Order: structure tokens, then C-alpha cells, then sequence
């Protein structure tokens, strides 16, 4: 609850099972707790009943546990060199999932991002990493400047551009600054629509959104992310938060995607 | 710039702020509208609880945004 | 010398350095003004990021030059 590398643990009613799931009071761990909160959704990982406080030190050995245990997806005698690189990639970022993870969105697709060692984690684990930062097409003004470009490429792009002598390339910087100032929750309208569709109904994800990472999961068509925050560490039919607009007005719904009263 | 602050009781406060507001100056705010104390107040917006000593900009909040206000 | 540094929100910072200075060093300083963890922090100059290892002298940066921070973007 207070000191820095500890968590409260929430039991909820899951699928006839008494199930934790880990809250959050402090910036940092969110990365290892969108993670650690499918794990144990999908009974992967399982802790003491009743056990009311976790460490990031125990989270991190069942995570850790978990990553080791994965066999490439074809069965060879032999090499498998690419598959052990990517784990022992993810082995080295794992420590960085308590205090803050590096993403590099590009604003093409859902699951687009730069392939990095940080994305790693979340591939090894057959574990789906989205964000809804999208580009509308019908602003084609956004697409023709920001492009196939990475946030880390635009925000170059734009420094570039704001000492251009090229009046076309000063012009694309504007519109790119002004993408980045309306968008600065990092979810579009556009996206959340295109997230909606590309999710895959009952499947756990983790979710990117205004520096922050969420357990997401699509029920009857609508998106959901799991409340970890600790305020409502103490609300049993507070479970899921609906994704229906980029402005934060949710509904809050129990275990079973059913609205929730106080 | 207008914000709302939705409660679990299902109340809806309407506040008027700046993007430069402290998260310490919005809790001061709810003080006014419904005299709740700023350390009984924990506000969160899109999930993640915002903290004191950081401002609505910081969070990227803009004009019409929901937060979430729990003890 | 001293050397100013824009973020993407307007404010300027200003640093005491000298030119046998590093990058680290610098990011150091900032650490110090506005609080950002080194690792977030990327500077540009004349359209390159600056490394880590590199000294102020190796990129030419004289007094009263402007560095671009801009933030790799962390989710916590």
C-alpha cells in the first residue's frame, strides 16, 4: 500500500473462481501489473487465498517463471538461436516493468509500434500490445505529415521542420505539432474504432494510453480495462471500466461485464 | 476550460479550471462545490490515479475530460 | 559557458557546462531543473541525437547554443 515495492492484492468473483488481481497507488509498475493481472485472469500464475499484500520481488519471479517456461512455437533439435535472443532480451527490460516502460507508437495501426527488446515481453507471452494514438484518415492533412513515422521520428520531424527554409516542410511541422497538441491523451476517435474491430472477443491485451498501460479484454463487441487503481480496492462489483469514447466518461461494470451501482 | 468529476454515488460536479491548475488546486475546487476535504479526495483520470505537485497539462487533460474522484 | 535547452512545452532551462562536458553529464544536470530520469531524456542539435559517451566539444556546442529535449514516451 505505502512503501514503494509493495501492492494490494483484490480478490474478485472470475469465472466461479476467486481470483487476484493486483492495484496500483504509485506511477511505475503499471507495465507489470497489466502483464501480472492477465496471468493470473488466466490462472497461469495463482497466489494463496486471501493473501491481502504482493511485492514487486514476487511478481517479478512468477513473471520471470512464466517467460522461461515458453517453447518456440515449431519444435527443433536443433538452433532456435532467434528465439533464444528474444528471451534473454526480455530477461534484461523485465526490471523495468516495475518502474516505467519505453513504447514507440507509430500512428498507422492498433499494433503498430517499433519492434523493440521492451515489446518482446508481451510477444513471448502470446500476450496482444495496442494503442488507439491513430491518424484519421479523413484528416489527410495528419497522414501526408505524420506518415509512416514512430512518435520518436516525429517529434524529430517537427524540430526539423521549425528550422526548415522550405516553407512545405514548415507547413508539415505545424500540422504535425497541432496532431500531436489535439491527440495528447494519445487515443483517437478513429483508433478507438479500429481497436474496437481488431480486438478478438474473450482475449486479455495490454493497452498503451496516455503514458499508462491497462488490461484490456473485449466483451460483446465493447472494449473493457481492468480498474487496478486502489481507491477501489474495496469495491468487489468495480472490476472493469467500458472504452467507448476518448474523453474518459466509462461505465463501470462487475466480473461479468454487468453496470455496477454505489 | 470545463471538466466533470463523476463520484461513485453517480453525482457529476462541473468545474472550471486551466491546464495549468495543480491537481492540488482541482481538490481545492471540489472543496468549494461540495465541501469534501483535498485529503479525503483521490482524483483519477483514464485509470491512473493523478497525483499532487503535477498539473492538468501534465495528465493531458483537456476541455470536457472526465475524472474519477474516490476517497 | 551556458547553454539553454527547449522542451516541446515552451520552457527554457539554462545550464552551466564546459565544452569537455558529456551528454550523460548534461542529462545529469536536467535531472536537477525539471526532475526527468536521464534514460526518458533525448537531445538534439542540428538534426542529431546526442550520445551519451560524446562531449559537448565533439558536437561543437558553443556558449548560448539551444539543445531540443523532447521524451521517449513511458508508461507507469
Amino acid at each position: 500500500e505505502m512503501e514503494p515495492d509493495f501492492y494490494c492484492v483484490k480478490w474478485i468473483p472470475w469465472k466461479g473462481e476467486q481470483t487476484p488481481i493486483i492495484t496500483q497507488s504509485t506511477n511505475g509498475p503499471a507495465p507489470l501489473l497489466a502483464i501480472m493481472n492477465i496471468l493470473f485472469l488466466q490462472w497461469k500464475v495463482k497466489l494463496p487465498p486471501q493473501k491481502e499484500v504482493i511485492t514487486s520481488d514476487e511478481l517479478m519471479a512468477h513473471l520471470g517463471n512464466c517467460l522461461l517456461s515458453i517453447k518456440p512455437q515449431e519444435k527443433s533439435e536443433g538452433l532456435q538461436l532467434n528465439f533464444q535472443q528474444n528471451v534473454d532480451d526480455a530477461m534484461t527490460v523485465l526490471p523495468k516493468l516495475a518502474t516505467g516502460l519505453d513504447v514507440n507508437v507509430r500512428f498507422t495501426g492498433v499494433s503498430d509500434f517499433e519492434y523493440t527488446p521492451e515489446c518482446s515481453v508481451f510477444d513471448l507471452l502470446g500476450i496482444p500490445l495496442y494503442h488507439g494514438w491513430l491518424v484519421d484518415p479523413q484528416s489527410p492533412e495528419a497522414v501526408r505529415a505524420v506518415g509512416k513515422l514512430s512518435y520518436n521520428q516525429l517529434v524529430e520531424r517537427i524540430i526539423t521542420c521549425k528550422h526548415s527554409s522550405d516553407t512545405n516542410l514548415v507547413t508539415e511541422g505545424l500540422i504535425a505539432e497541432q496532431f500531436l497538441e489535439t491527440t495528447a491523451a494519445q487515443l483517437t476517435y478513429h483508433g478507438l474504432c479500429e481497436l474496437t474491430a481488431a480486438a478478438k472477443e474473450g482475449e486479455l491485451s495490454v493497452f498503451f494510453r496516455n503514458n499508462h498501460f491497462s488490461t484490456m479484454t473485449k466483451h460483446k463487441s465493447h472494449l473493457y480495462l481492468l480498474v487496478t487503481d486502489q481507491g477501489f480496492l474495496q469495491e468487489e462489483q468495480v472490476v472493469w471500466e467500458s472504452l467507448h469514447n476518448v474523453d474518459g466518461d466509462s461505465c463501470f461494470c462487475d466480473s461479468d461485464f454487468h453496470l455496477s451501482h454505489s | 476550460m470545463q471538466i466533470f468529476v463523476k463520484t461513485l454515488t453517480g453525482k457529476t460536479i462541473t468545474l472550471e479550471v486551466e491546464p495549468s491548475d495543480t491537481i492540488e488546486n482541482v481538490k481545492a475546487k471540489i472543496q468549494d462545490k461540495e465541501g469534501i476535504p483535498p485529503d479525503q479526495q483521490r482524483l483519477i483520470f483514464a485509470g491512473k490515479q493523478l497525483e499532487d505537485g503535477r498539473t492538468l497539462s501534465d495528465y493531458n487533460i483537456q476541455k470536457e475530460s472526465t475524472l474519477h474522484l474516490v476517497l
